[PDB]
């Protein structure tokens, strides 16, 4: 097969399909709450900056390197998303996928409405994100963290890029819910995840897709999707401010 | 042998009650069973033993009628 | 073709054996041929001197089995005794040539040439009765 | 890094020689560099050298499930390789435009002859085949590499004895060299390629071109062609605009040489067998050439293994113990641990709030 | 204990710089060697040279096994080789594998240093190769044939310099204690006296 890796079984069914315990139920909740949420910014030492975030069942550590050699009078921003095999219900080929081509240009499309290019001219920044478990709203992570880790980065930036994640019950009078759990994901029937800056009140990024097709629940979800970007600011903004606070006074 | 009755060890087409071969341990099988069977009968009365077993009662059979079809 | 077709269809190997079924051979080589090691002569009884074996056999026989003698002794009755070639020492238990045997039932002849159940040297020099060589055998008496 | 380029005093003079029929190396137009072959120890391994070009070839076989349809066959792999150690150009990646018209001739030749029986190479249908599986390597470059390629895969393939089997009923059953003997292959027939070389666009040619004259022609006109009068593929390739007479020609040509390779190469395996069978020494060490000053040979040594017991013994005796010191494990809360020299408080809390 | 039939050829291929083939018994490893020549700016290094192993197999493809033995084999050639007198170029080693017949990796060291002495490479102290496999009793046997080492309970194999017999390169198989280790490693040392001796009466008979 590969001969670059350590070869082992041609094939391998997992047991999940032959798991003898029937799907459960995932119960009930308010659709007005959001998941506690911790934010750790400088984890790493070997990197120039670098930003993890948990909240619930998700957890994600993001790195970014620093400016390299190689639109000019601009600089490009390369990105690269990949979650660990040890992640989901199955595992994951390692060779990559085309999901996370579809998460990385997804964070391409994201961030770059927020850094400032016209600095760093001929240079280029490189960005890695990883997501250990996979317990929820993913995207809505991929894209705090790795912003996180810019501003931790000592990157210039207009500003800040918060996330967000909602899902659709699927009973007979559907209601949008905000931060689903894969209890409450894989039997949903449409999914959103928005992307706004808190200051400059602007939509970076938007993507959904499913069976909601009346133009009147869509603005309900965009709006819910702008007030959680709206109210996970402030833990956010308490954590850049720790981050330096322990930075400089290392010195 | 014992596997059967004595009115079942006759060779009455050859007016015997017991007949076999043993003159050609060479260019047959049965002969190479009676040449280490009469061996160990010669060996035997001595009052010692012959470490080593022989045979037994399925595989005699079973050898006697792959040496009938052969 | 036809005297392949009639071993193929009749169950009858022609396959020469293989090097470690060969090889535990007797060696019959001419710096160093057989001949009794004497614990064996202590242990065995022998009667080259003091009587007289021969045979008649038919026209072809590299191979003898077939030997007796009948003599006088010192009183006057004739003693009979019918003398077999003793060919176990060559064929150890669970060995390669016994299994070999025990598949081989039955030495095959079609009517050009023999088909040597064994190797076609352990018996056709070592086993028969040929000559005036010493030659293990069992001697009923 | 590349390979030394070509003056133009050598493009000259080959070209003059060329002109007035006289090659390098002495041999004249219709003539081969003589060969010579060398059998290793088990069986299917074999080195042929065409003047100073080397390739080694290795048969091996393997029982696998036969795919889906052609339930009574079996599947014959191929794969050319160019050692970096051949030349200074071949790079592993870096030239990818030879590999393939090299793999497709040999594969085209080999495979669509039918001169392999992958008739009989079944157990049952359905079910294990033997999948048989040909590689060549390229050792040294000096010109003409399909011929000598060709030849090594014949003489490997013609060299090899396969394991062998018992069936009978619906139960299988493996052998091995010592108890039942490697049985041979089947070959019908002996397709083996020519090579012929076109020069100052086809007013002359040249039969078995090294790598000098390979660097001052225009094209390349290869036939394969099995023994009795049996073509087995043509392929016209380079720079070459080609007549029709000169096709014949070249078809008369390359019957000519293979009837003499296959001569020799019959001649070579009979030899070889003949030897195996005599019960002398074979192999790749005795072959090495000992009148020469490139050579030495080396008989066993015990070389002394009389002391290796005292000095390990004493080395183990002098030298210190483990020390004493032994460590302790703290206990945060269930699931983590630490050992070391510890952290001062029992673990941070509202550190910076 | 005793090595089994040595043989060795110099000068086989034209085109490489230094060529040398090496077969101890059954087992053969050929190579070659170029000499100090051009390399690609996005590896070169300055006060330096630059070597590069491959290691290619007779059946299938290398995979993770090969590239792990061929570090190595790089970081061995690499202490003996004086490469600050050739800065900014690369040296390449090849090693083919021609038949195999048990302690593989030893035949190649061997191959290696043959091929650095034919090439004119300057060169600190010369190597070896030796292999060891204990059975599962403890009886010692160098030099082992792949039915011994399918018996064996370890295998094995030491790099040693041609100075002081010191430990260069160390790879082994198996589960073992410190106190045979120490006695196969005394077997290498006394083992590798003869292989020098070798090395010796082979340059010796080349500038005859």
């Amino acid at each position: 097969g590969d001969h670059r890796r350590i070869r082992g079984p041609e094939e391998s069914q997992p047991p999940q399909l032959y798991a003898a315990d029937e799907e459960e139920a995932p119960g009930t909740r308010d659709p007005t709450r959001l998941r506690p949420v911790y934010a750790r910014a400088g984890l790493l030492s070997q990197a120039k900056g670098s930003a993890y975030l948990e909240a619930g069942g998700t957890k994600v550590l993001c790195a970014v390197s620093g400016p390299r050699q190689a639109a000019a009078l601009r600089g490009r921003l390369l990105c690269d998303f990949r979650r660990a095999p040890f992640a989901g219900r199955r595992r994951r080929a390692p060779p990559g996928g085309c999901e996370e081509r579809e998460l990385a240009l997804a964070l391409q499309e994201a961030l770059e409405p927020a850094v400032r290019l016209g600095r760093y001219p001929r240079a280029q920044l490189e960005v890695s994100a990883l997501l250990l478990e996979d317990g929820g709203s993913a995207l809505a992570a991929a894209l705090t963290a790795a912003a996180l880790a810019l501003a931790d980065a000592g990157v210039e930036m207009y500003d800040l890029v918060v996330g967000c994640g909602l899902s659709l019950a699927p009973g007979p009078a559907p209601t949008w819910l905000l931060d689903p759990t894969r209890l409450e994901e894989e039997r949903a029937a449409a999914g959103l995840t928005v992307a706004l800056m808190p200051v400059l009140n602007q939509v970076a990024g938007l993507l959904g897709s499913g069976e909601g097709g009346l133009t009147e629940s869509w603005a309900e979800a965009v709006r819910l999707g702008l007030e959680g970007c709206q109210r996970l600011y402030p833990v956010l903004q308490q954590s850049l401010v720790r981050a330096a606070r322990r930075r400089g006074a290392a010195a | 042998t014992g596997s059967c009755a004595e009115e079942e060890f006759h060779h009455y087409g050859l007016a015997l009650d017991k007949y076999t071969h043993f003159t050609s341990p060479i260019r047959r099988y049965s002969d190479i069973v009676v040449h280490r069977l009469l061996m160990a009968a010669i060996s035997k009365d001595k009052k010692m033993e012959i470490k080593g077993n022989l045979f037994s009662n399925k595989d005699l059979e079973e050898l006697c009628r792959h040496i009938n079809n052969r | 073709g036809e005297i392949a077709t009639i071993l193929v269809e009749n169950s009858i190997s022609v396959i020469p054996f293989s090097e470690a079924q060969m090889c535990e051979m007797p060696v019959n080589t001419p710096e160093s041929p057989w001949k009794v090691s004497p614990e064996e002569e202590q242990k065995r009884k022998d009667l080259r001197k003091s009587h007289l074996v021969f045979s008649i056999d038919p026209k072809g026989c590299e191979d003898v089995n077939d030997t007796l003698s009948v003599r006088t002794l010192n009183n006057g009755n004739l003693e009979l005794g019918v003398h077999i070639a003793d060919v176990t020492h060559f064929v150890a238990p669970n060995s390669y040539i016994d299994i070999e045997a025990r598949t081989r039932a039955t030495t095959y002849y079609l009517a050009d040439r023999r088909y040597d159940m064994l190797p076609s040297v352990l018996s056709a020099d070592l086993c028969s009765l040929l000559g005036g060589v010493d030659r293990y055998a069992v001697s009923i008496m | 890094m590349k390979e030394t380029p070509l003056s133009n005093c050598e493009r000259r003079f080959l070209l003059r020689a060329i002109e007035e029929k006289k090659r390098l190396d002495g041999r004249q137009t219709y003539d081969y560099r003589n060969i010579r072959i060398s059998f290793g120890t088990d069986y299917g391994c074999c080195i042929v050298e065409l003047g100073k070009t080397r390739v080694l070839g290795q048969v091996s076989c393997e029982l696998v499930s036969p795919k889906l349809n052609r339930a009574t066959e079996g599947i014959l792999f191929f794969n050319l390789e160019l050692s970096q150690m051949a030349a200074p150009a071949f790079e592993p990646g870096r030239q990818s435009d030879l590999l393939v018209k090299l793999n497709r001739l040999m594969e085209r030749c080999l495979r669509n002859s039918k001169c392999i029986d992958t008739e009989s190479l079944c157990v049952v249908a359905g079910e294990k085949v033997w999948q048989i599986r040909v590689d060549l390597h390229l050792l040294n470059h000096d010109g003409n590499i399909i011929d000598a390629a060709s030849i090594a895969a014949i003489v490997a393939l013609c060299h090899f004895r396969r394991p062998d089997v018992s069936v009978q009923g619906d139960e299988v059953t493996l052998y091995t060299p010592e108890e039942r003997d490697p049985v041979p292959l089947s070959i019908h027939h002996m397709p083996i390629c020519v090579s012929f070389a076109f020069f100052q666009q086809g007013t002359y040619l040249l039969v078995d071109p090294n790598e000098r004259e390979e660097r001052v022609m225009d094209g390349l006109l290869v036939i394969a062609m099995n023994k009795h009068r049996e073509i087995c593929t043509i392929q016209s390739s380079g720079g070459i605009m080609l007549l029709k007479d000169q096709v014949l020609r070249c078809s008369k040509i390359a019957g000519v040489k293979v009837a003499e390779i296959t001569e020799l190469i019959l001649k070579a395996l009979e030899n070889d067998q003949k030897v195996r069978k005599e019960g002398g020494k074979f192999g790749f060490a005795e072959s090495i050439a000992n009148q020469r000053i490139t050579a030495f040979k080396m008989e066993k040594a015990p070389i002394d293994t009389s002391d290796v017991e005292e000095k390990a013994e004493e080395i183990i005796a002098e030298a210190e113990p483990p020390s004493e010191v032994v460590s302790t494990p703290v206990l945060w809360t269930p699931g983590t641990a630490q050992i070391g020299e510890g952290v001062e408080n029992s673990w941070g809390d509202l550190e910076d709030s | 204990c005793s090595l089994r039939h040595f043989a060795c050829e110099q000068n086989l291929l034209s085109r490489p710089d230094g060529s040398a083939s090496f077969l101890q018994g059954d087992t053969s490893v050929l190579a070659g060697v170029y000499g100090p020549a051009e390399v690609k700016v996005s590896k070169e290094i300055f006060n330096k040279a630059t070597l590069e192993v491959i290691l290619r197999p007779k059946i299938g493809l290398p995979g993770v096994a090969e590239k792990s033995r061929e570090r190595l084999i790089r970081n061995t050639c690499e202490a003996v080789v004086l490469g600050t007198l050739h800065p900014r170029t690369s040296i390449t080693v090849v090693l083919q594998v021609v038949s195999d017949a048990g302690s593989l990796l030893a035949c190649c060291l061997n191959a290696a240093c043959m091929a650095l002495v034919d090439a004119g490479v300057p060169m600190r102290a010369l190597f070896c190769g030796v292999a060891c496999a204990l059975d599962s009793d403890g009886t010692l046997v160098l030099d082992p044939t792949s039915k011994q080492e399918k018996e064996a309970r370890a295998v094995l194999t030491f790099a040693l310099d041609s100075v002081e017999r010191k430990l260069l390169m160390s790879s082994t198989k198996g589960l073992y204690s410190d106190t045979e280790l120490q006695q196969c490693l005394a077997a290498a040392q006394a083992a590798s006296q003869h292989v020098f001796r070798f090395y010796r009466e082979s340059l010796q008979r080349r500038y005859s």
